[PDB]
């Protein structure tokens, strides 16, 4: 969405890039201002800039290098144990960037890996959302799993938890 | 025979108990199995209400019936979660009268008891067996054993020729659980006349392990039993439930133990326009005046924010406060209150302390002959506040043993082979007297203070409390104290100790403000002016200032600003907090230095 | 007994009007006598102080037998009575007397002319707490009421102890008088209900007993926030559970007539707006003339 | 085609549920809503007439309660429609601007809805042009641009998953399956898959594929 | 870089949305971030100046085609990003304003004057809608279905003998009514009554 | 905006109760309205109400029946599926068929909750037994739903005989997870 805040934030992450031309007066992209940017320079640009620079330019202006969030180590960790993995630390907008990357390069290995990860994680997500506390007189696991959730998973969990909580409140309303 | 009937009775309680329109225990079980917590907490008032006969059995012979209520829970859990799982733990809650720790004697052996105490030590987890696979040495016959951890079990003595004790355990096919040992000391007030506090050994299983830390008051439900280690047995308590006022799990890991309903209360309180006034008034309601010291104590309890720079340097985020003054000022009472409000705190007297008593000490185990490390006051207070009273009576060496733990927040040891760097992130609140007992204005400030500049510079704020005889103030204090002696607002002007402690925990684990550029420019200009003021004062007097102003004071002002911002859950610290921080610094440390 | 099923067997005897009247628990000899009674009944002190639910069940079952032989010796025989107990499945059973006590406690402490109006508004507010406590869907309110009732009875016991130890009761020929001026918990007695609770406590102890002539009592209390008294005449009561021809006859409360007569005759400034005509409000400086005229009236 | 008040209420409820669960903005049932509003006014007048004049107590209570129920249903329906118009304002403006498009707002919206659309669009455009757009160059000064990096016009989620109940006809598309039960056949072009929709069953389907069945009333969203 | 301010503004917008979701009943829009918006618009102004300078240099300068294309593309993208962040923040605030306007039948210092005008004329629009053919329905009514015909209610704050359309109610503080929900639904909404 | 965020894309439990309360139910009138004023409704049929006779089975809307029961002027006749024996049979059917849901009505939970709350003296079986049976059935169906959630995919999914309240509970999780799966798959091509 254009007005979706989460998407605007996601489009602001930095991705590695490598310029392929000689463009004077583009230093501000690099740390230093007002200096020519020589070819083969490596620098991290925001997605909203890097993507359009990569598709526009024959040789485009930049080439996208493999991000560290889609490296072989991360894929192996995803495949080994999806539920235990801490996605929030890898990137807070992992799934959105993954979908954007798949669309940009149309690679299906990543698509299958991400789909399996999402399904397996969603199983435990629903397990936790369905668990509602009770007060006898009138925890740790839930918190540790919540800490690991990505932003989109955190929205889905909130919605499902509220739905379950509303149904339980209606059914047992004295 | 009777065991099956008992199991059937406890299964019908879990399947038929409704107080209104919700099955409390059936739903608690399903919700626990869904998050992988194989246990059920049952309130004994509910069991006395379903069938009093079931309670009579559970209380008459606890170590025989509790094992039969666990299997009932397991059967119901299988029926509820599996469409045709270890043995479930039973955690008990009770409201029976608490027996004093020292009143437990032969009359309570093998009975359910409730008691309170202070945890002084915790052991490294051990592994107990729950399902052994065994084999015979000679004929190689395979069998299994099942064990419940309720003692009144050993390998078979005769095989099923094979000599005595023919069975060896097959470990790769057995299953084990967790076991922990705890030492419980009685509360200081409960102790009888002229008696040292007494200890008691306790053991917990599975989901009751790693629930407490040394130095926290707890309430225990368990079984007072005995184990043979002549015709005497050493008593111990088999824990069946732990209740504490400290969310140790939240403090060690993330933010936890706060319900959304509880969390909502904290946000509402933070939104109060005058939370600063309420917190200041809530500290020591029974001590008159001393508003600046109470604000300083609020800032010390709140703490600053710690930063780890990319190069690795760490910046202290705690605030240290010194109270120098004349007798009768209520410094010791303020320290005793701060020890009681803070989630973690230790009250120690500088006279009755030592370098090893603080920090950590090296001890030899009499059995293994191996040296190990035991934490002292500053380790026992890690993540909290240490109240060092009588700071002037401490010996020079024992005081010198505190510099690194006060500044770098680490305790480097190199003794008896043991070589390590522990962690001690504590705030020091110290009370002291001048050399002559009273701050004598006639003599120079270098004569009333025996503390060296190195130790003094480590304190963020130094308060030189002077007792001046003013008739109006004297009458006011007399009236206040008489009212205290002969004589509950709780109307938005003061909050109880429990709520304040929980709010401190929430703020510490939820906020860590950062300075905005305007605050940075303001604090930077103020530091330049203060340093110039010390130089003009020094040029005037040949003597070198006894109260120093180094970069540590700039960092202290930053910490005070950040604590004031954190008090209101504000992610950014603005000038409205910088002004208050500068005012407090001028009221304490520049005030002390000016004299 | 005071809240037998929600407190210990010890506290029920300790905080009971009748038991305190017949044993004088406000002094040390009374505590010694109560401990002797418990020792004779065969109930360990530790067992008695245990809460009702978790008390040893043998003694709980035998209580009727143990009480009936033992109580007559100590003069506490009339404790035996028949009442109404209501149980909701799988919940604790509560008696009518304890329910009424909880409701009254919620009414009392549930929570110039401007302050008076504010106080009356607060009591009108408490009315709805007590009204809610009557619904089985609201049980937390009832438990809250029982807790408050225990607190209030403890406070009344302490105030009565302070009154009796100092001998603040003046025994005039027409009536008894007791005026509180510097008590520790004097904010409690602005409510007529709490004042009547204390009045009943006093009426039973050392007034119902002692073989003294029946004399009406006047109880007054002060509040610095408004500098006025809340006087409250109280009717005397015959020895409890003593059926007799004279006890059969009822005793009326004449304080309304005398109070109105004196107010009309003197420039009293008395407020007689309370529904119970025996309770009025007086200014700090008018109580002495009012009581002098009361003694001289002779219509009490 | 009017049948009876009961049928009109049934269609009102069908429309309410479909609008609540659908991802797009369904066409407005002009005739049904006209009939319903007129009946509401007439019934209110009848209730007032009767009340102006003890066995008659219960009937009045029932009539008033039924009026409250009907008013609530219409209120929720209209509120949901207004919210959807808010979300898809630029999309509907785009529909109207295009002349090749078959749909026209006078058929897709009522008079109140079209008035709300125009007025709210004008108000919001005024606000944003004052606050932001008046500073940007002439190129980035359009609130509806589709040739930039990101499309500014939000379209309905065509492939959203929605629970459906197959209730059959009140038929050429109908057929039978191996087990002999009546069923419908639909194709998901993305996956090239053909999915059977047997009658009396509940499915979680994409909206695009079952959209025509929903329009013809063969299925109803739950 | 060139979108840091926009990112910060969107972060503040996210915080506002999270606060709105967490809050149960009372919601107050945070103070309009005038300073950050001023900085963002200033940045857009410098970007426009840069574009003008680039065009002038291309008209008379040694600049080449590829270099001009790249710079003219990087400036346009930066302006687009700033515009998107600004519009997202403003749209979130406007959505919350719409919700508030509908919650009422039809402090303010936080809003900027443009938002104040928007809210005023949006309430005018809501009332105009309510006046039309949907008069018999209370468009700004309750969205919870009617369940009970008669309810017990309690007066929460003292007020005179308010004369509502349905009748006269003597709103004495701490007094209960047995009335029909339909009549007293507005009073409950405002806070003069409670259901209990 | 016009519609709160918690009512978007889904119904609230009160909305489901509102929908359920329009289905017909059987009642035993305690009054004789039939003539040998008059109801005038517009949302349902009014002939049944105008023709009532004491102790004669008749069918009316559920909310009218509840309103009448509130006045002790009618006794609701509980559905046939809400007897002990029928619930035992349904429990057995659930137990023997791990891969399918029983053929309970699409409003069994909501109607059970409403009738237990309102008409406690109109059942021919002890209420506690019926509550226990409904709880057991709910647990079995919950196990089945948990097992069946492992087959979410970018294509259709089928949950036959699942009731309205359960579908309302599960609508957000199912719909959002399947939408994300579809988005990933579509991005793949
Ligand atoms: N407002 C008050 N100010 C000062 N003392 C108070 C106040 N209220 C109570 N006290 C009394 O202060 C006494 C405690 O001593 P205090 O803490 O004041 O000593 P200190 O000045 O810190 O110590 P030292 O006299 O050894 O230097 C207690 O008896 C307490 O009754
Ligand atoms: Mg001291
Ligand atoms: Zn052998």
């Amino acid at each position: 969405g254009y007005y979706d805040i989460d998407d605007v934030l996601a489009d602001g992450t930095e991705f590695p890039c490598k310029f392929q031309y000689d463009i004077p007066g583009l230093g501000y992209l690099e740390n230093n201002p007002g200096r020519p940017i020589t070819k083969n320079t490596k620098l991290s640009l925001p997605l909203w800039l890097a993507r359009i620079l990569a598709i526009v330019g024959p040789v485009p202006f930049v080439e996208l290098l493999p991000p560290d969030m889609f490296s072989t180590k991360v894929m192996n960790a995803i495949k080994t144990d999806p539920v235990a993995l801490d996605l929030h630390s890898i990137n807070s907008h992992f799934f959105s960037l993954a979908i954007k990357w798949i669309m940009l390069f149309s690679e299906k290995e990543l698509a299958n890996v991400v789909s399996e990860l999402l399904l397996q994680r969603a199983q435990e997500l629903n397990h936790h959302a369905s668990s509602l506390s009770i007060d006898l007189n009138a925890n740790i696991a839930t918190s540790t799993f919540l800490l690991k959730l990505e932003e989109m998973e955190k929205e889905i969990y909130k919605k499902s938890h509220e739905s379950y909580k509303d149904t339980k409140r209606w059914m047992f309303k004295k | 025979d009777d065991n099956t009937e008992i199991i059937k009775s406890f299964k019908n309680f879990i399947l038929e108990f409704r107080l209104d329109s919700q099955f409390i225990y059936r739903d608690q079980l399903r919700n626990n199995i869904l998050v992988k917590n194989y246990s059920l907490t049952v309130n004994m008032e509910h069991l006395i209400g379903y069938n009093e006969d079931i309670y009579k059995k559970l209380s008459d012979e606890p170590s025989d019936i509790i094992p039969l209520f666990e299997t009932a829970i397991t059967q119901v859990a299988k029926r509820i979660s599996i469409l045709s799982l270890p043995t479930f733990q039973l955690i008990l809650n009770s409201n029976a009268n608490q027996i004093p720790l020292r009143d437990l004697d032969s009359e309570h052996v093998s009975k359910i008891v409730r008691l309170s105490g202070i945890i002084i030590s915790t052991s490294v987890l051990s592994s107990r067996a729950t399902y052994l696979s065994i084999m015979c040495r000679n004929c190689r016959h395979t069998t299994s054993i099942t064990i419940n951890n309720f003692n009144s079990v050993s390998l078979p003595r005769s095989c099923l020729n094979c000599g005595p004790d023919p069975y060896i355990i097959i470990h790769e096919s057995s299953k084990f659980i967790d076991q922990q040992f705890l030492k419980l000391q009685e509360i200081p007030e409960l102790v009888p006349v002229g008696e040292m506090p007494r200890n008691l050994t306790m053991t917990c299983d599975r989901y009751l392990t790693n629930k407490v830390i040394p130095g926290t008051r707890v309430t225990i439900v368990g079984i007072y039993s005995i184990y043979n280690s002549v015709a005497i047995r050493t008593p111990y308590i088999k824990i069946l439930g732990i209740q504490s006022d400290v969310e140790t799990s939240s403090i060690w890991n993330s933010v936890t133990m706060f319900t959304e309903e509880e969390e909502e209360e904290f946000l509402q309180l933070s939104r109060n326009p005058k939370l600063y006034e309420i917190l200041t008034n809530s500290i020591a309601p029974s001590i008159f005046g001393n508003e600046d010291i109470k604000k300083a104590i609020v800032c010390l309890l709140m703490g600053g924010s710690k930063k780890i720079l990319p190069d690795g340097m760490r910046l202290r985020g705690d605030i240290n406060v010194l109270l120098l003054g004349d007798p009768g000022t209520a410094k010791s009472q303020l320290l005793k209150f701060v020890e009681k409000v803070s989630p973690i705190a230790v009250y120690t007297s500088g006279k009755g302390s030592s370098a090893a008593g603080l920090t950590a000490s090296v001890q030899r185990d009499p059995m293994t002959r191996e040296f190990y490390l035991e934490g002292g006051a500053m380790v026992l207070a890690d993540g909290g506040v240490v109240c060092i009273d009588e700071f002037d009576k401490m010996r020079d060496e024992d005081r010198v043993a505190i510099h690194e733990a006060m500044e770098q927040q680490t305790i480097s040891i190199a003794k008896a082979g043991i070589t390590t760097v522990l962690n001690s992130r504590t705030s020091v609140l110290a009370a002291a007297n001048p050399i002559y007992g009273r701050y004598d204005d006639l003599k120079s400030p270098g004569d009333n203070i025996d503390f060296q500049t190195t130790i003094l510079s480590r304190f963020d704020m130094i308060f030189i409390v002077k007792d001046d005889h003013n008739e109006e103030r004297d009458i006011s204090i007399a009236n206040h104290v008489i009212n205290i002696h002969t004589g509950q607002e709780e109307n938005g002007s003061e909050i109880s100790i429990e709520k304040m402690k929980r709010y401190i925990t929430y703020c510490r684990l939820k906020c860590a403000p950062r300075l905005s550029p305007q605050a940075a420019e303001k604090l930077s200009s103020n530091f330049v002016t203060i340093r110039k003021q010390l130089l003009i004062n020094e040029l005037e007097s040949t003597e070198r200032s006894s109260i120093p102003i180094t970069i540590r004071q700039l960092e202290a002002i930053i910490r005070i600003t950040e604590s004031l911002a954190k008090l209101e859950l504000s992610p950014i610290a603005q000038e409205r907090h910088v002004d208050e921080a500068i005012r407090l610094f001028q009221a304490s440390t520049m005030d002390a230095a000016s004299q | 007994l005071f809240l037998l099923r929600h407190s210990s067997l010890y506290d029920s005897f300790y905080y009971s009007n009748y038991v305190n009247a017949k044993l004088s628990l406000w002094n040390e000899n009374g505590k010694k006598r109560l401990h002797k009674m418990f020792a004779r009944m065969g109930i360990p002190l530790s067992t008695a102080q245990e809460t009702w639910l978790y008390m040893d069940h043998s003694i709980k079952r035998e209580l009727g037998i143990i009480f009936d032989k033992n109580l007559d010796r100590y003069g506490l025989q009339d404790i035996i009575r028949d009442g109404f107990v209501r149980t909701l499945g799988y919940r604790g059973s509560i008696s009518a007397s304890e329910f009424v006590e909880a409701l009254t406690a919620l009414l009392e402490v549930g929570n110039s002319a401007q302050k008076l109006t504010n106080l009356r508004k607060r009591w009108v507010s408490n009315f709805w707490l007590s009204w809610d406590a009557l619904d089985d869907r609201k049980v937390e309110l009832l438990n809250r009421g029982i807790q408050l009732a225990q607190d209030l009875q403890r406070a009344i016991f302490n105030t009565g102890v302070a009154i009796l130890e100092k001998k603040l009761i003046k025994h005039l020929r027409i009536y008894r008088l007791c005026v509180l001026q510097d008590g520790p918990d004097l904010d409690l007695y602005r409510n007529p209900l709490t004042l009547l609770r204390l009045g009943n406590w006093l009426i039973e102890c050392c007034a119902e007993s002692e073989d003294k002539q029946l004399l009406p009592m006047v109880l007054a209390s002060i509040d610095e926030n408004t500098d006025t008294y809340l006087v409250a005449g109280l009717t005397p009561r015959y020895p409890r559970g003593l059926d007799t021809i004279h006890t059969k006859k009822p005793i009326l409360n004449n304080f309304s007539m005398a109070f109105q007569q004196i107010t009309a005759e003197t420039d009293a400034k008395v407020r007689i707006d309370n529904f119970e005509s025996s309770i009025i409000e007086i200014r700090r400086e008018d109580l002495s003339p009012f009581l002098e005229k009361l003694t001289l009236s002779g219509l009490l | 085609i009017y049948v009876s008040p009961q049928q009109d209420f049934s269609d009102l409820m069908k429309s309410w549920k479909n609008e609540r669960c659908s991802p797009e903005l369904l066409p407005y049932p002009h005739q049904l809503m006209k009939r319903l509003l007129n009946r509401i006014s007439m019934q209110s007048q009848l209730i007032e007439n009767i009340s102006m004049g003890n066995e008659s107590k219960l009937p009045l209570l029932c009539m008033e309660t039924e009026l409250e129920r009907l008013k609530f249903v219409i209120r929720s329906y209209i509120r949901c429609r207004l919210s959807k118009i808010d979300k898809f304002s630029l999309y509907l403006r785009q529909l109207n601007e295009d002349e090749n498009s078959l749909i026209s707002l006078t058929d897709l919206l009522s008079k109140d809805e079209i008035k709300y659309h125009d007025t709210h669009s004008l108000i919001w455009l005024k606000l944003v042009n004052d606050s932001i757009l008046k500073y940007m160059p002439e190129e980035l000064q359009a609130i509806n641009d589709t040739e930039g990096s990101v499309n500014m016009i939000d379209e309905p989620d065509w492939n959203k998953f929605v629970f459906i109940h197959v209730n059959g006809p009140p038929d050429p598309l109908l057929q039978e399956n191996e087990f002999g039960k009546p069923c419908y056949t639909v194709t998901i072009p993305d996956l090239k898959e053909e999915v059977e929709l047997t009658i009396g069953s509940i499915y979680v389907m994409r909206y695009e594929v079952i959209r025509d069945l929903l329009r013809d009333d063969k299925v109803a969203l739950i | 870089m060139y979108g840091d301010l926009g990112n910060k503004l969107v972060l503040e917008a996210k915080r506002t949305k999270q606060l709105y979701a967490r809050s149960n009943q009372d919601v107050n829009l945070p103070m309009y971030h005038e300073d950050i918006i001023r900085n963002i618009l200033k940045e857009v102004s410098n970007l426009r100046k840069n574009t003008e300078y680039l065009k002038e240099q291309q008209q008379l300068g040694m600049l080449d085609d590829k270099v001009a294309k790249c710079q003219y593309f990087v400036t346009l993208l930066c302006m687009e990003r700033n515009k998107r962040c600004l519009l997202a923040y403003q749209r979130l605030r406007t959505d919350i304003l719409d919700s508030m306007a509908w919650n009422n039948n039809g402090d303010t210092n936080n809003l900027s004057h443009q938002e104040q005008e928007y809210l005023k004329e949006y309430c005018d629009l809501i009332t105009d809608l309510k006046s039309g053919d949907l008069v018999d329905i209370d468009l700004s009514g309750s969205l919870v279905p009617p369940s009970d015909v008669f309810i017990d209610v309690r007066v929460l704050k003292d007020a005179g003998e308010i004369q509502t359309e349905y009748g006269v109610f003597n709103l004495i503080k701490d007094s209960q009514f047995f009335v029909r929900q339909s009549d007293v639904e507005r009073l409950i909404q405002q806070g003069y009554l409670q259901k209990i | 905006m016009s519609l709160p965020a918690h009512l978007q894309q889904t119904f609230s439990p009160e909305e489901i109760q509102f929908i359920v309360e329009n289905e017909p139910i059987k009642i035993f009138p305690r009054i004789t309205t039939r003539q040998k004023t008059r109801w005038q409704l517009i949302t349902t049929d009014d002939k049944a109400l105008n023709n009532m006779v004491a102790m004669r089975s008749t069918e009316v809307v559920l909310w009218i029946a509840l309103l009448l029961k509130q006045q002790s002027k009618c006794s609701i006749v509980a559905p046939q599926w809400l007897t002990t024996k029928e619930l035992d049979r349904k429990i057995q059917y659930e137990k023997t068929h791990p891969d399918r849901f029983s053929e309970l009505p699409w409003n069994w939970l909501v109607l059970a909750r409403i009738l237990f709350n309102k008409a406690k003296d109109d059942f021919h079986d002890p209420i506690h037994e019926l509550r226990g049976k409904i709880q057991d059935l709910r647990e079995i169906r919950q196990i089945k739903v948990l097992k069946g959630l492992k087959y979410l995919n970018e294509s259709h999914l089928q949950l036959d005989n699942l009731s309205l309240l359960e579908i309302n509970e599960l609508r957000p999780f199912i719909t959002e997870i399947m939408d994300k799966l579809r988005e990933i798959h579509t991005a793949s091509l």
